[PDB]
């Protein structure tokens, strides 16, 4: 029952979910000074995801009423954008393993 | 499918990318400031160039969305920030020559040096030697020589450059939607689209005029007292009816009168409150100074500090081989990284500075949730105002006795309070007429009201009529006196300090009323008052999302800046000044001049 970018566009648990959510910090291992851009999250999707769904399709988001014609730029943005994880980051943006 | 829906996604993408790029620029700056080397200089330059390129690209992208089609009043503010057009709207050559003028002015001010005539034995820069002479020396002839020498060295060089600068900035403003560069600067306070809370660019002029008209009696009495003391110091150089001379004010420009405290202290027998020896005898250091400040900010209700903050922040100067800038600064690197860069020593001044910087960081933490374009203070004055209110709250004898720096067996008298209020008056009240006068002259020059052939004549006439300060040697149009100041040379907004001076006292009045304080406002401590912390947090969490009028309403219950907090703060000192100057002619006449 949570509303938010990750909840609706990356991984949605069901309303009647029965399970355990285990999270522990991974800043000691998965943070690099240069910026670990490997990990990515989705911030533009056409609609909300159905519960327990995985969407790996990455095509040019069509925010504009003009056809993107397969390219990006004006009103056409990449669906994925990465976290940049660095050890100096404070709590609230450090990478957590769930 | 609509303008608003399209704008939302673009703003989200820009905020996310700007977070990372601003973090790498800020981290490069922090590394360079802490540890100066060629590699760090290159890294900072590269990060800054990348950030500037990103800002330009996104600004050019964002012009597509008209602002008439956006009706969220937050996306509108973000789009206005993006479309502010920091990239030059003028020609390439015009932008290049504007940058050339700015760089030349900055270089001239920074590298300005004065030597003896036909004598290279001594050559003094501004900060190391000239400022020291102005602050400490009591020689009238030396002070006049230094003042005239600086003016002749800098203003003669900077006059035509500043004329070209004002023409170019007026052209830039006309190219944008503003009238003049004064209008551009006044636009920082402009709030449109919110009925019942709007602020107009023209309203700032009237508000500042009315506030100064209210301040005038207290400043007149302060000027009379300082003039009497300086007459006692220099016998015949000050007239009982004449304005105070410029070079004797304490600093090269007269912005602050704090250097006059030693000469014009009311009661010298009882020393002012000092805790340096006590801190040494109780074995205190910078780490525990910051720990005590953290405890204070917890007690008021603000959140605790971060373990990452404690680990990464360098609160002590490494020294030795390492060289770093020692100007205290609080860094909001972003994404949870909050740091302080301060070569802290064991002084009461450094304790207050640490409180000021931690107030900065608490504000930065408070507005962290808001988007990147809104992660700032509501206007240019609230941020330093929040620093200063904590600075004043943490300097009270009650707080010092509670923390234990002072002996609890002590009791305070009338002379100590009067001396402290007069010192704070020379620090605070003195800079208000100067700031008002400088900003008014700069606005008039931008608007073209003051012609080129009368720039300095009108400047000195307005200074004599407003601040009651007259030049020792009359200056014709060749000199350019205002260009000597750093803010005027580097083109920084200067009414920020006037606004901050009013805002800090309004905040203090509101928080003292919240904290259930009985007594005069100067002896106000908000240490263990939880209600005051929440009342301040109601504004601290907003950031720039809401108008500064609404933020001021949330804190003090008034939608407009008020000076009655300052008047109530200085009421006891005003009574003392009325008692002292009862036999002295309060005010000044424009006729008198040092030159005859
Ligand atoms: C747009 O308006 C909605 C009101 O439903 C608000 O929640 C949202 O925060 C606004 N957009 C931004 C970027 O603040
Ligand atoms: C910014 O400059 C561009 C240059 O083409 C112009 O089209 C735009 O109207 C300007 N925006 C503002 C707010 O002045
Ligand atoms: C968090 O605040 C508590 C008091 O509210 C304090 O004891 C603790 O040390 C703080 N945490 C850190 C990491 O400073
Ligand atoms: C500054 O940084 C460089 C590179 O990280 C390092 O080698 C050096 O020890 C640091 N300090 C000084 C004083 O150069
Ligand atoms: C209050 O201050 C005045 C300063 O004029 C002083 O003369 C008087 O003695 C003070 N009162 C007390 C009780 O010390
Ligand atoms: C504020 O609270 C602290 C912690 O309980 C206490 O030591 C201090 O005495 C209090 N302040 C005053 C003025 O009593
Ligand atoms: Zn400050």
């Amino acid at each position: 029952g949570q509303t938010g970018n990750i909840a609706d566009y990356n991984y949605k648990l069901p309303d009647d979910f029965t399970g355990c959510v285990i999270a522990w910090n991974s800043n000691k291992l998965d943070s690099k000074p240069s910026g670990n851009y490997n990990y990515r999250y989705r911030l533009l999707r056409k609609s909300k995801l159905k519960p327990f769904e995985r969407d790996i399709s990455t095509e040019i988001y069509q925010a504009g009423n003009k056809p993107c014609n397969g390219v990006a730029g004006p009103n056409c943005y990449s669906p994925l954008q990465s976290y940049g994880f660095r050890p100096t980051y404070g709590v609230g943006h450090q990478p957590y393993r769930v | 499918s609509t303008i608003e829906e399209q704008a939302k996604t673009f703003l989200d993408k820009f905020n996310h990318e700007a977070e990372d790029l601003f973090y790498q620029s800020s981290l490069a700056s922090w590394n360079y400031n802490t540890n100066i080397t060629e590699e760090n200089v290159q890294n900072m330059n590269n990060a800054g160039d990348k950030w500037s390129a990103f800002l330009k690209e996104q600004s050019t992208l964002a012009q597509m969305y008209p602002l008439q089609e956006i009706q969220n009043l937050t996306v509108k503010l973000q789009l206005q920030a993006l479309q502010q057009n920091g990239s030059s709207v003028l020609s390439e050559d015009k932008s290049k020559r504007l940058n050339t003028i700015l760089n030349t002015m900055s270089t001239i001010y920074s590298t300005g040096k004065v030597c003896n005539p036909d004598n290279p034995q001594e050559c003094l820069l501004l900060e190391p030697g000239l400022n020291e002479i102005m602050a400490n020396s009591l020689d009238y002839n030396e002070r006049l020589w230094a003042w005239e020498s600086w003016r002749s060295e800098v203003g003669k060089q900077l006059r035509p450059l500043y004329e070209e600068y004002v023409v170019l900035k007026n052209e830039m403003a006309r190219a944008n939607h503003y009238e003049d560069y004064g209008d551009y600067w006044r636009g920082d306070y402009e709030v449109n689209g919110v009925d019942g809370y709007d602020y107009s660019r023209g309203q700032l002029i009237e508000d500042v005029e009315h506030t100064f008209e209210e301040i005038k009696p207290l400043y007149e009495h302060l000027h009379a007292y300082v003039r009497a003391k300086l007459m006692n110091a220099y016998p015949s150089y000050i007239s009982p009816i004449g304005c105070l001379p410029a070079h004797l004010l304490g600093d090269m420009w007269g912005r602050f009168w704090t250097n006059l405290y030693s000469l014009t202290v009311p009661f010298g027998q009882k020393p002012n409150i000092d805790v340096t020896d006590a801190m040494v005898d109780q074995a205190w250091d910078a780490q525990r100074i910051f720990k005590e400040a953290e405890k204070f900010f917890v007690s008021v209700g603000l959140p605790n500090m971060t373990q990452g903050f404690w680990e990464n922040s360098m609160l002590t100067d490494p020294g030795n081989v390492q060289k770093a800038v020692c100007h205290p600064t609080a860094w909001d690197l972003g994404k949870g990284d909050f740091r302080i860069l301060m070569c802290t020593k064991v002084t009461m001044d450094d304790f207050l500075t640490a409180h000021h910087e931690m107030g900065h960081i608490q504000y930065d933490m408070a507005y962290a949730a808001q988007p990147f374009l809104l992660r700032n203070g509501a206007n240019e004055g609230f941020h330093e105002a929040v620093g200063e209110i904590m600075s004043l709250s943490a300097a009270t004898p009650k707080h010092l006795k509670s923390i234990g720096l002072l002996s609890p067996d002590f009791q305070e008298d009338n002379e100590t309070e009067i001396n402290f209020l007069l010192k704070q008056a020379l620090t605070i009240v003195g800079t208000l007429p100067f700031t008002y006068m400088l900003e008014k002259w700069r606005w008039m020059v931008f608007k073209g009201e003051i012609p080129k052939d009368q720039w300095m004549k009108k400047w000195w006439e307005m200074k004599r009529e407003i601040v009651g300060v007259v030049e020792p040697v009359p200056h014709d149009e060749t000199y350019c006196d205002p260009a000597s100041l750093f803010h005027v040379s580097n083109d920084y907004s200067f009414i920020r300090y006037y606004t901050r001076t009013l805002y800090q006292f309004q905040f203090q009045e509101a928080l003292c009323q919240a904290a259930k304080h009985e007594g005069p406002l100067h002896k106000c401590d908000i240490s263990n008052s939880t209600e005051a912390g929440q009342k301040l947090f109601n504004m601290l969490r907003l950031g720039k999302s809401e108008p500064w009028t609404l933020a001021l309403e949330n804190v003090v219950g008034a939608k407009n800046m008020n000076v009655r907090p300052l008047l109530n703060y200085f009421e006891p000192l005003f009574t003392w000044l009325k008692d002292q100057n009862k036999n002295s002619f309060v005010g000044w006449s424009t006729d008198w001049s040092p030159y005859a």
